[PDB]
């Protein structure tokens, strides 16, 4: 999960293991809500001064689980994006 | 065959008034005078 | 001739109401030979060990115990009154009066839900609960 | 000396004898003394005659159109279901006593009329479904879709109905283990499980409604779809 | 529906193992809440293939009702079969009293046409077997009220 | 073989080791299929006289007695006291009905006497089988009483013989006496799977029941490898235990409506507690009705 | 007890016996049951057999002494089947146990000492 | 009559029973004509006559259940798969080929999973979708 | 090419009206008594 | 009316037969643009030609006797015992019934004057939705 701050450049990239979904016995009914719950657990981890109030999803099938998993934070704004940003290029660089 | 059967048209409005009367006595046990049809015949999307 | 217990004077009734701290004292005020009380006692007998975790059922003869006739207005053949921790639990059934049942319901599940409603509203503290049905119309079609 | 002891037990004996009469099952308590047993038998006969009469009277009341409530119809339908199954069990036992009602020469007359028709029609008989039958997955999908259509918006199905849904979606998963199981049942299964009955209470008449065990329902539904497809294919049923 | 006769009749049209299954499926225990009986005479009518058993047994009883000759005239030849109310020829149509026939599930509708001769010969055969000196045939006559 | 075995049987019953017992049991369970051979011969030869007695009397010995009874003359379905000893009055009624219309030609005298001696040796085989049965049950109740009480003395003699006596039957485990007498018909089955007391139950109730009869009779076998319980009380007790388990296999008030204390702690277990049944639903456009629009066809519901 | 239960282990020997049977249950060297003891006697993989004198009837394990004389295996009777069953790590009574040979397992010295001690009991 | 006026006879005969039989009342916690046999004989008569006629009816189909079950055991897959994980991998490779239309091994893996199990025509339509 | 490293996206797609995708009409011994 | 349904079914499946043979002449398939005038028409509906499952429904023989015999298997009484939506199509259309009903009761806003809609102070009724059984217990449909 690439959580990129435009302003502070702090990229929170969460590693998702192979064993999370190699033997999960589930559909995308785990997948959408799982990436949503893990980015929400990142939000719950950070203090309130560092929590965002505007979250932009690249892929449009995630803002509707983000509405559900972030009802503990109604102060934040979950909008989609018309511009998609190639963060698979981050995968292509050898370090990440 | 419904439009030709007058007994069925009488029975149809009798059963329609029976369903509406059960709705009305689910609203209030005192049977009203001049109950509006708008609560029955409004489609379910528009609340009825 | 019932398996339901009977109370034979005013002391047995008032101490049977005061006996329970966590169960509804369901008291049928009527005569065992009355057909209305016979059907109501059939309903109370068929649920007496169903609702035993939260109720107790007592039968009271009006001729044998006549002191509650004026205060509780026991002027119908059967009345079924509900008490919880000495408080008389009234029920808005829709019949017009809330204090007693005063007819014989034939559905035993409706009596179970009325007792369960009295229990839920009485442990919450209400002296008046609302029945989970309206008994103003007999619902015959 | 004994009325706190036995007055509840003999009431349970009364209600148990009445439950055993309503079920057509034997009620003989061996430890019960035969004058008390004879009086319970008498009570059960009086309640039986009243119960039959009030079931038929309440049914003429309901069927005539007289205004009843839900518990009277529900009670009446239970009474008539037990009475109709007493009559049906008597009908089955009359068939077992009085033989086949159709005579041997009457049966072979009906049978030779059928063979002369099916020879007249050049009817090729419907074979057993072959192993790589071209349409067996099509007929299985139609069978399980038909069994699924029996379930609507009653978010609450019981153990057997959701177990049927599980067997249907399992036969959707691997249709060929389903088809092999169905053909194994069609070849070898001759003893089955108890078919549940109840009665759809239309108020004019009781319609029987049968709940078959769901593995048998899947085999029956594939067999139904197969035989109807092949009989329409072979024109078994003339257009009348 | 005799399940021995139904077994033998089904063995004509289906596989013998299919027919043995369909007959053994109708000879099972039928169970209400506490009570149950073995259904040995009739069909169970809520088996999924009971639609097939009923239409096939009804076909057999249509061959009883129509006869093989009129059933063959109504179904047509097997090479070019007729549709519902149609014959090959109008002479084939008028070659019997039974002009039309529609079996529903269990309801039969048989349309007959008689001449004066055919009708009065049928009436004379009936009143030979069931004589009516009282004109007592009008009483139990169902009408459409 | 019948002379060699059954004259020894006659010598041993006239006196009132165990190889004669096992040989007698193997003889009689070969007698039953030899009687099937004789019965199928009689069925083929008599059906020209009566092609209907196979379907009406399918029992082999009753068929043999009723075609020794009748022969050419189907006059003896009328007022026949001798046929009433063989068949039911229902069966006598139906064979009289179909002897009125037989569509069958008469036999020869050589054919009738050939069928007559075939039926007579068939009754000889049946009475010889029952003589062997009585002797093997008597001598097996003396040799192994408890095993004979549990399983049945013929099957007791079979599993005593193929194991090699009692003193080899004791020091076998229970898992081998189950497969004792084994060999596409049923696999991992012994002589005590095809016993009458293991077939006295539904077909899926069978295999487990074998392990129940194999174990306890093994105990019985050990109990009569030494010579205690000569009266057979261990066999009676264990057999009561067997069919008690066979009959064992064969065929609260409402809670007080308190509310929950409540879920006051969250996440962890509780999210799995709801992920079972009350999980992450759509929460949008599945619980909604969309006030203005009609999205479906209007009254489809 | 039963006079045919012979030899019978006294209290110190049966304490050592049940502790060795418990250790063999832990080391997976133990076969519980008269049929499994009969099997491991027939396969010849049994170090020694313990049995229960309070098995009723006793003769359902009394074939096991004879097997222990035809396989040269030491056999000994414990006082009661309940203590032996608990010593096998099962709550049910077990009337006959087979402590079996394993590939150089660490109980072989204890098993040898108990073998030498329970072949002194039959005297 | 009234009810106890019908039960009076049984009440007076109920007075007969002894008190040894009163507390031993349990609670509810626990010639001749065989009517079956003549119906069975007539049913075997009818089946016998219908089989007498059915011997003359020639073109009837019947498969051997032994040979047909042998051929059903001959068609069981030895490499069918693990059906829930087969469905899981079908869903997986479906999502691969749907989010990567221009990846060749996505279409190859989808059609190979649909040729190792199931039937082959859906695999053939999947590769003719993949080739274009 | 190896192309090792390729995203997947599990979605609840393919919701439609159950009619045809492209709106087209896609069309593609005997008994004897003796 | 049924007489209208049968003459339009006859003439519309006649039009389908001629359109089908002229589209087999043109080697193509019958699209939605031809057979759009025939749409809610025909006793097997023309709708049923454009179903995905249609080929599968070519092997569902005897389905009408099956739907009649569903009354002995399903306790829910079927009012459409005689038809199936799959095979015959939807033999009725009450969309304009709903539109003319809304217009007869006074229009949308003439209906909504009988409601608490203006008490909600929603500025228009167009972007709104209900919450079918959401309530105050967050639904809870599933509970003991």
């Amino acid at each position: 999960i690439f959580i990129f701050n435009p302003r502070t450049g702090q990229l929170f990239l969460k590693i998702i293991h192979t064993s999370v979904w190699a033997g999960q016995k589930r559909l995308g009914q785990l997948a959408k809500w799982k990436t949503a719950e893990e980015v929400a657990a990142l939000i719950r981890s950070l203090p309130v001064e560092e929590q965002p109030k505007q979250i932009i999803v690249t892929r449009k099938g995630m803002l509707d689980p983000l509405e559900v998993h972030l009802l503990d934070f109604p102060n934040i704004v979950i909008k989609g994006s018309e511009l998609q940003l190639p963060f698979q290029a981050c995968l292509k660089v050898e370090k990440f | 065959a419904v439009v030709n059967t007058q007994e069925l048209l009488d029975l149809l409005v009798k059963c329609e008034n029976k369903i509406q009367t059960r709705i009305k006595i689910g609203l209030n046990s005192k049977m009203p005078s001049r109950f509006p049809p708008v609560v029955f015949y409004t489609p379910k999307e528009l609340g009825g | 001739s019932y398996m339901l217990p009977h109370l034979h004077n005013g002391w047995q009734v008032d101490q049977a109401i005061l006996s329970e701290e966590d169960r509804v004292v369901v008291i049928r005020f009527g005569h065992d030979w009355d057909p209305t009380c016979m059907k109501m006692d059939e309903v109370l007998y068929s649920i007496a060990e169903k609702v035993k975790n939260f109720a107790v059922i007592y039968l009271v003869d009006i001729t044998e115990v006549p002191d509650f006739n004026k205060m509780y207005e026991l002027y119908d053949p059967c009345t079924v009154m509900f008490f919880f921790r000495n408080k008389h639990i009234m029920i808005d059934l829709g019949t017009g009066n809330n204090n007693k049942i005063n007819w014989a319901m034939e559905d035993k599940q409706e009596m179970v839900d009325i007792i369960e409603t009295v229990y839920r509203g009485a442990r919450k503290g209400r002296g008046l609960v609302v029945s989970p049905k309206d008994y103003s119309t007999k619902y015959r079609y | 000396g004994i009325k706190q002891n036995k007055a509840r037990t003999i009431l349970q004996h009364l209600s148990e004898a009445w439950r055993c009469w309503k079920a057509n099952i034997p009620w003989k308590v061996p430890g019960l003394p035969t004058p008390i047993e004879n009086m319970i038998l008498r009570y059960v006969k009086a309640k039986a005659d009243w119960w039959t009469n009030t079931a038929h009277y309440n049914r003429e009341r309901i069927r005539r159109g007289a205004t009843v409530d839900k518990t009277v119809c529900k009670k009446n339908l239970g009474r008539l279901t037990r009475l109709y199954l007493k009559a049906e069990q008597e009908r089955q036992h009359n068939y077992l006593k009085d033989g086949p009602y159709i005579t041997a020469e009457e049966a072979v007359a009906v049978y030779t009329t059928t063979v002369h028709w099916l020879e007249s029609r050049r009817f090729s008989p419907i074979p057993f479904p072959p192993l790589s039958y071209k349409h067996d997955t099509k007929l299985l999908i139609l069978a399980l879709e038909r069994l699924k259509e029996a379930y609507s918006v009653k978010s609450r199905l019981n153990q057997s109905q959701r177990e049927e849904l599980g067997l249907i979606e399992q036969a959707y998963d691997n249709p060929h283990e389903a088809l092999s199981r169905i053909k194994r049942h069609l070849l070898t299964q001759r003893a089955f499980k108890e078919v549940g009955i109840e009665f759809m209470d239309l108020y004019s008449h009781l319609v029987p409604v049968y709940d078959v065990e769901p593995l048998e329902k899947i085999t029956d539904a594939y067999l139904d779809q197969y035989l109807w497809y092949e009989a329409d294919k072979r024109r078994l049923f003339p257009p009348w | 529906i005799d399940l021995t006769l139904l077994n033998r009749l089904l063995r004509l049209i289906v596989d013998h193992n299919i027919a043995d299954y369909m007959t053994a499926k109708n000879n099972v225990v039928i169970n209400y809440k506490d009570m149950n009986h073995t259904n040995s005479y009739g069909i169970i009518r809520g088996l999924q293939f009971a639609s097939f058993i009923v239409q096939y047994y009804g076909l057999v009883m249509d061959l009883l009702v129509l006869g093989l000759h009129r059933a063959s005239e109504m179904a047509g030849p097997p090479q070019m079969p007729n549709d519902f109310l149609s014959f090959q020829d109008i002479a084939t149509e008028a070659a019997h009293p039974i002009r039309l026939f529609c079996r529903y599930i269990d309801r039969i509708h048989i349309f007959f046409r008689f001449t004066a001769d055919e009708a009065r010969d049928l009436i004379q055969r009936y009143l030979t077997e069931h004589p009516d000196p009282n004109n007592e045939n009008i009483v139990g006559y169902n009408n459409k009220k | 073989m019948f002379a060699e075995i059954m004259m020894k049987i006659e010598e041993y019953i006239s006196k009132q080791e165990y190889r004669v017992i096992v040989d007698a049991n193997n003889l009689t369970v070969e007698i039953e299929n030899e009687l099937n051979i004789i019965h199928k011969f009689i069925r083929d030869k008599y059906s020209k006289r009566f092609p209907e007695l196979e379907s009406l009397v399918p029992n082999a010995l009753d068929y043999i007695r009723t075609v020794k009874e009748l022969g050419n003359s189907l006059d003896k379905c009328k007022n026949n006291e001798n046929l009433q000893q063989i068949l039911t009055n229902a069966t006598i009624m139906v064979v009289s009905v179909t002897a009125s219309t037989t569509q069958g030609q008469q036999l020869s005298e050589e054919e009738l006497e050939r069928l007559e001696e075939a039926c007579d040796m068939a009754l000889e085989l049946n009475a010889s089988k029952h003589r062997i049965y009585e002797y093997v049950e008597s001598r097996m109740s003396f040799i192994a009483p408890n095993l004979s009480i549990i399983i049945g003395a013929s099957t007791a003699a079979k599993i005593m013989g193929v194991a090699g006596g009692l003193t080899n039957l004791s020091k076998m485990p229970a898992c081998n006496i189950m497969l004792l007498g084994a060999q596409s018909v049923l696999p991992h089955t012994g002589y005590i799977y095809h016993s009458d007391i293991v077939q006295s139950l539904p077909p899926d109730l069978r295999r487990k029941a074998a392990r129940l009869v194999a174990a306890k009779c093994t105990l019985a076998a050990r109990v009569d490898s030494f010579h205690e319980s000569t009266e057979g009380k261990v066999g009676y007790e264990l057999k009561d235990e067997i069919e008690r388990k066979f009959d064992k296999w064969q065929e609260k008030p409402l809670p007080a409506p308190l509310d929950g204390q409540r879920k006051k702690r969250g996440g962890r277990r509780y999210r799995k507690m709801k992920e079972r049944l009350g999980l992450t639903e759509i929460r949008k456009q599945a619980n909604r009705m969309s006030f203005g629009e009609i999205e479906e066809d209007a009254y489809q519901e | 007890v039963n006079p045919k239960a012979y030899p019978l282990a006294d209290a110190h020997l049966t304490k050592k016996l049940l502790d060795l049977v418990q250790q063999s249950c832990n080391y997976k060297q133990l076969r519980k049951g008269a049929n499994e003891a009969t099997k491991t006697l027939n396969r010849g993989i049994s170090e020694f057999i313990v049995m229960a004198a309070d098995a009723e009837p006793l003769e359902i394990i009394l074939h096991l002494p004879l097997l222990c004389e035809d396989k040269n295996v030491p056999y000994v009777f414990v006082r009661s089947k309940q203590a032996l069953g608990r010593a096998c790590g099962v709550s049910r009574p077990v009337i006959a146990c087979s402590v079996t040979i394993k590939e150089g397992s660490q109980l072989k010295q204890q098993i040898q000492s108990i073998q030498q001690s329970i072949e002194r009991l039959l005297v | 009559p009234k009810i106890q006026q019908q039960f009076s006879d049984l009440k007076r005969k109920l007075a007969e029973v002894t008190e040894e039989e009163w507390l031993s009342i349990p609670e509810v916690g626990d010639g001749e004509l065989d009517m079956r046999k003549i119906g069975q004989a007539r049913n075997t008569l009818m089946d016998m006559r219908l089989s007498q006629v059915s011997d003359s009816v020639s073109g009837q189909t019947v498969v051997d259940p032994k040979g047909y079950l042998t051929d059903l055991n001959s068609m069981i897959p030895t490499h069918g798969g693990d059906i829930n994980d087969i469905k899981k991998a079908r869903l997986l490779l479906k999502s691969v080929r749907e989010t990567n239309p221009h990846h060749p091994p996505a279409w190859i893996a989808s059609a190979r999973l649909e040729e190792v199990t199931g039937k082959l025509q859906v695999a053939r339509n999947l590769i003719m979708k993949g080739t274009e | 090419d190896e192309t090792y490293g390729v995203n997947v996206q599990f979605e609840s797609d393919e919701e439609e009206g159950d009619e045809d995708v492209y709106g087209e009409v896609r069309e593609e011994c005997t008994l004897s008594a003796n | 009316p049924w007489e209208s349904e049968f003459i339009d079914s006859q003439r519309v499946w006649a039009e389908y037969a001629l359109k089908r043979q002229e589209a087999i002449a043109q080697n193509r398939r019958l699209t939605l643009e031809d057979l759009e005038d025939s749409w809610d028409r025909g006793i097997p509906r023309i709708n049923t030609l454009f179903q995905k499952d249609r080929h599968t429904l070519a092997y569902d023989k005897g389905w009408r006797v099956r739907t009649d015999f569903k009354q002995y298997q399903v306790l829910k009484q079927n009012p459409f015992w005689w038809t199936h939506q799959r095979h015959d199509g939807k033999l009725w259309n009450l969309n304009n019934y709903r539109t003319d009903m809304i217009q007869a009761l006074g229009g949308v806003e003439g209906i909504l004057e009988h409601t608490l809609f203006k008490g909600t102070y929603f500025p228009t009724w167009e972007g709104l939705f209900w919450e079918k059984a959401s309530g105050f217990e967050e639904s809870m449909k599933w509970k003991k």
